[PDB]
């Protein structure tokens, strides 16, 4: 039990930000906030930082109240987005102001920031100015600033936003691998779905200040709460259903779509009730009617086909107007699913690789 | 709550002296010391005397001349440095920027060898071209700083959409930069009325104008006339800059 | 169109500055005529009449009072420029203008208004003495200290303004990046803002610094004979004595003080950027 | 039918010959898009096709006429930038009517063209609204009708959809491919993203160095890359070592490959001793799991990351002799769930005659 928020709440020019907030992180581990643009993950973020006081609330950090102490005296730092890099110093100044600002002697300081700027591989560039270094050498830079000073946690504000897509997927192993190697926690923010979901061990989603899911990846994506998680991460189809009756435990008959199918329910329903079925893209099947023998699944029509390379997502347009945008593989099998255009279509899911809800 | 006294006393610091003339224009006493009545004397004697009439008008209508000249010109130079890119510029405004940065009896003396030198006689036209030397970079500048602010290949935008050169001058970058040339007309205007040295230097018996006029009368007393016309150009000047705001929107 | 405006800047500012510059510079090299006032004659007799006592008491006399209204103009202008930028921004622009709005009246007046306000037996002393502060009249006037009076009130203007370019331009989360890393107000001050907002503050000291030295109608009314400035030895010279080579002579000594300052601009600007 | 031919195009910029030489032509009718890095001169060649800049040397024609010198207000040529280059002093309506006031149209057909023309992009409401209240997506849809009223017979994009979020984005993708099939006229793309181009393009080109690499079908390109820069540049290779032994057959040959013998498909004569290279992607290695002495065939490695992504699962395998190779799997078959351990043995092969192999 590292940080434990406590009734937190937050107003900004009388507008709240933060209604109340209960959040427990623990300790050694990497844990990443989710949520669309401008939804007070900052504030949060700051709030911990300390460069704001909380309207309401408590704050504790090793059982040790900070709620009031200043920023002065906290053992946290952050990495800003606007990776700030003091421009009249040279790298090695850059890393040694946090040592020189806490009055270290002399002896030790060198040492320090040497094998700092070693772990994140800049030994070279010992004496640079921050503006002949380019973006990944400047994001190495802020992470050494940064954990030079042996801090207790870590904070990262949306770091790797402006590289390009391949720095991008080097550095993300790199940053797996120094939390790692040194320990501590990391609390990360993006508003990217494939970062968060593919670098952490805890996700926690927000949206107008309240948490909607914590949880591992795998629970989030498999197992949402409601329609606006399941959607607003990865891609989603929603398909109305009306239940009929129950068949058994676990099955139920329901008109979903206009269509007559059996789907797995594991909670009570009652006849007439209007029921939500979201299926992943992938998590669907789908075969050509050349002939006259349409039947087996939902009718639908093909209305543009967007290949990928290593997979064909295409999208299925209903009888109803409804998109579907199915999406396959390329199997020894199925070596290529080359579709024409307005081509008719049969829609099918897999049983029991679906989630209903209320 | 201790931050607007700060800022109350340094602006008590800059009118106190302001306030002192109007108040001394409504006093009776010729020495105007202390306070002893009310009386309007002082603006009819103003109102027949010739010479500072002559004088104050000599010296708006140098500051009008000089601010539309001053103003054309450096608009002119801003858009070329703007519009274009060249080796040069960072030369350019290095030049601009000494220039401004400049002394203004090293200046005063410099147009002074340099009309004498030429044989022209000291007068309206060098006093003119004085004041708009002086008066030419602060336009640029915040012009140019003015027109800074937009992106620069919205022009070749225009162009591909069809647009001359001359086009995209009067239906463009104008409607984009006359707040700009109207702020750098007022800056303009103000600095060519408050200049003393060179115009006590650059000038002759031809042209007189009104701080040669004062200072020479200084010396043997300045009646309240002087104070009665402080604040009939005060005024005359609080409705000119009113309209170059309300004509720019 | 593309070529005219290039030629004609290039051919106004050398026309009408520098090269009107050069002979002032090189018209300390001859001597002195009653006629012409010049002779191609090379002589360096001007430069050593620089060095007699008698007119090298008047140049430091001068430096001296002017280095402390930069001083005094610097105290308080750099904290006046703090303060604006913080306040809401519609109200900006409005109190930018009221800074300029008395410039509307002609420099030598303002000054002359400023005498009566501080005169012995006028008020601030009638006043001063009506509500006990005071047992007797301050004078301040003929002395030292009543030119640094002058030299404050008409050039404060010129400081705030380059001032508050500078300050507006940092990057705020640059400063809140010391204050996570452990770095107080106090230790923030000293190592951040002042370095680079530097040529923020060389600038503002050109344009306060050499414009008073040049100043003669300050010294004139409210210094005396004692209190001289360059700026009334070089008038004298020229319209009076009429020894146009030694009053180029004195004006350079006052340039050389522009050289030393610019390089300092730019190499803080260099070292910077 | 050919619509533009570049033939012999020399380009020189400050003593640097950015593009030495340059044949290309263009039909009539398609969705072509330049692909490269950045910084490689496809802005260069965007501006000299539409006119902002001469060549030192060769002949545009368009057709059948040689518009190497008209300057670049007769072409029929228009151009959507980035920023979207939008007045924001005039309204929308005016945005889109200033090229046909400058055309001296007549003033009775202005009105029902800019009309129908915000109408094809749906911004009806707008018309009379002012730029800087629109979003980026508004100033996107604001900047195509502007550059379509003059109906043009080439659209030029330059990054159109760079600074857009995720979501829109990929709605706006759609959007466009559904318009160029609406007007019919060539489109031409330049971007640096790996997924937009090959979702869109009916025909990609890339351009390194202002050399043209290769030109063709999506399919065309990733599947039968000529050599090693396109094949890493377009999507995710591995790259593989081998050594020839000997030929077995006509599409077999021995062959020592990261270590241990196995057949590979190779078409083109080859000598024994030769090295060649061998390219695969992710998607294409067949991967089993070695617990105790189980499926022992193929390479062997370690785990060392796995990524978990929600509908696939990736995995980054380390050899024995230290190469890091990179392995997709899918959950759409039969196995709902699964997940590896950080030290796991594993397993490497793959399906046959699904090689690319590449000599020298």
């Amino acid at each position: 039990p590292l940080v434990q928020l406590a009734g937190i709440r937050k107003c900004f020019d009388g507008k709240e930000v933060i209604p109340q907030l209960d959040l427990t992180i623990n300790n050694g581990e990497f844990l990443t906030l989710l949520g669309p643009s401008g939804c007070g993950k900052t504030t949060v973020l700051r709030l911990i930082a300390g460069l704001e006081t909380v309207d309401s609330g408590r704050i504790m950090l090793d059982n040790e109240d900070i709620t009031h102490v200043p920023a002065e005296n906290r053992y946290v730092n952050t990495v800003f987005q606007s990776y700030a890099l003091f421009p009249h110093m040279t790298v090695f100044e850059n890393v040694a102001f946090g040592l020189r600002m806490q009055k270290t002697p002399a002896a030790e300081i060198t040492p320090r920031v040497m094998e700092a700027l070693r772990m994140v591989q800049l030994e070279t560039f010992a004496q640079r100015k921050p503006h002949q270094l380019s973006g990944g050498q400047q994001q190495r830079v802020a992470i050494a600033r940064a954990v030079v000073n042996k801090p207790r946690l870590l904070l990262l504000d949306e770091s790797l936003s402006a590289l390009d897509y391949k720095l991008r997927k080097q550095m993300q192993n790199e940053l797996k691998a120094l939390q790692r190697k040194l320990g501590i926690t990391f609390v990360f923010v993006t508003h990217d779905q494939e970062e968060a979901l593919t670098m952490s061990d805890r996700i926690v989603v927000m949206r107008d200040g309240r948490i909607e899911q914590d949880g591992t990846p795998r629970e989030i994506y498999e197992e949402p709460k409601n329609l606006f998680v399941a959607g607003f991460i990865g891609e989603i189809n929603m398909f109305n259903a009306t239940v009929i009756e129950r068949l058994d435990e676990q099955r139920v008959r329901a008109n979903v779509e206009g269509r007559e199918c059996n789907i797995y329910v594991n909670f009570a329903v009652e006849p007439g009730q209007k029921l939500h079925v979201l299926l992943r893209p992938e998590d669907l099947r789908v075969e050509e009617i050349n002939d006259d023998n349409h039947a087996e699944g939902l009718i639908g029509y093909v209305r543009e086909r967007n290949y990928k390379g290593m997979t064909l997502e295409s999208v299925v347009e209903l009888e109803n107007g409804k998109m579907v945008m199915v999406s396959e593989f390329f199997n020894e099998d199925d070596p290529d699913f080359d579709h024409s255009l307005d081509q008719k279509m049969a829609i099918n899911w897999v049983e029991s690789w679906e989630v209903v809800l209320a | 709550l201790l931050r607007g006294g700060f800022m109350t006393a340094i602006y008590a610091y800059l009118y106190i002296p302001i306030i002192i003339l109007i108040v001394n224009s409504f006093n009776s006493s010729r020495f105007g010391i202390n306070w002893q009545g009310f009386t309007t004397k002082w603006y009819s004697l103003l109102m027949n005397n010739d010479s500072l009439l002559q004088a104050a008008q000599h010296s708006l209508t140098m500051a009008v001349f000089s601010a539309t000249f001053a103003t054309l010109i450096g608009s002119l130079t801003a858009v070329a440095l703007y519009r274009y890119r060249f080796r040069g510029k960072p030369f350019v405004s290095g030049m601009l920027f000494v220039v401004m940065m400049s002394p203004d009896i090293v200046m005063a003396i410099s147009l002074l060898v340099l009309f004498m030198l030429l044989g022209i006689q000291l007068g309206f036209w060098s006093l003119l071209f004085s004041h708009i030397t002086f008066c030419l970079p602060f336009v640029v500048v915040t012009v140019y700083s003015r027109l800074k602010g937009f992106d620069v290949r919205m022009l070749e935008a225009a162009k591909d959409l069809g647009a001359s050169e001359f086009t995209i001058l009067r239906k463009i970058i104008l409607p984009l930069a006359m707040p700009a040339v109207a702020a750098g007309w007022v800056l303009s205007f103000t600095l060519s009325m408050d200049d003393v040295v060179v115009s006590s230097f650059v000038t002759g018996p031809s042209y007189e104008i009104l701080p040669l006029k004062i200072y020479s009368m200084v010396k043997v007393g300045v009646s309240p006339e002087v104070n009665a016309l402080a604040t009939i150009l005060l005024v005359l000047s609080l409705v000119m800059v009113i309209a170059s705001q309300l004509i720019a929107r | 169109f593309q070529n005219v405006v290039i030629v004609t800047i290039v051919g106004w500012l050398v026309l009408f500055v520098f090269l009107p510059n050069l002979m002032i510079i090189g018209t300390s090299f001859l001597t002195r005529d009653d006629a012409s006032f010049v002779k191609m004659v090379f002589t360096l007799d001007n430069y050593t009449r620089l060095l007699d006592p008698l007119y090298f008491e008047v140049l430091l006399h001068s430096l001296n009072m002017a280095l402390i209204a930069t001083l005094a103009c610097l105290v308080l202008g750099y904290p006046f420029a703090w303060f604006l930028a913080k306040l809401p921004h519609k109200v900006r622009p409005l109190l930018l203008f009221l800074l300029i709005v008395p410039f509307w009246t002609n420099s030598l007046i303002r000054i002359y208004g400023l005498k009566i306000f501080l005169s012995t037996k006028g008020y601030l002393n009638e006043f001063l003495l009506w509500l006990g502060v005071i047992d007797t009249p301050i004078r301040i006037m003929f002395t030292p200290s009543a030119v640094i009076i002058g030299l404050v009130y008409i050039l404060l203007p010129f400081m705030v303004m380059p001032l508050y370019s500078s300050i507006e331009k940092l990057d705020k989360p640059l400063l809140e990046a010391a204050r996570d890393l452990g770095a107080s107000k106090l230790q923030t001050f000293i190592r951040i803002i002042i370095p680079l907002t530097m040529p923020g503050i060389i600038a503002g000291c050109l344009l306060v610094m050499l414009p008073a030295m040049g100043l003669f109608y300050v010294s004139d009314l409210m210094g005396g004979a004692k209190n001289l400035l360059i700026g009334n030895v070089i008038k004298v010279q020229f319209l009076n004595i009429r020894d146009w080579p030694f009053g180029a002579a004195t004006s350079i000594t006052l340039t050389i003080v522009m050289g030393l300052m610019l390089l300092v601009y730019w190499r803080a600007s260099r070292l910077l950027n």
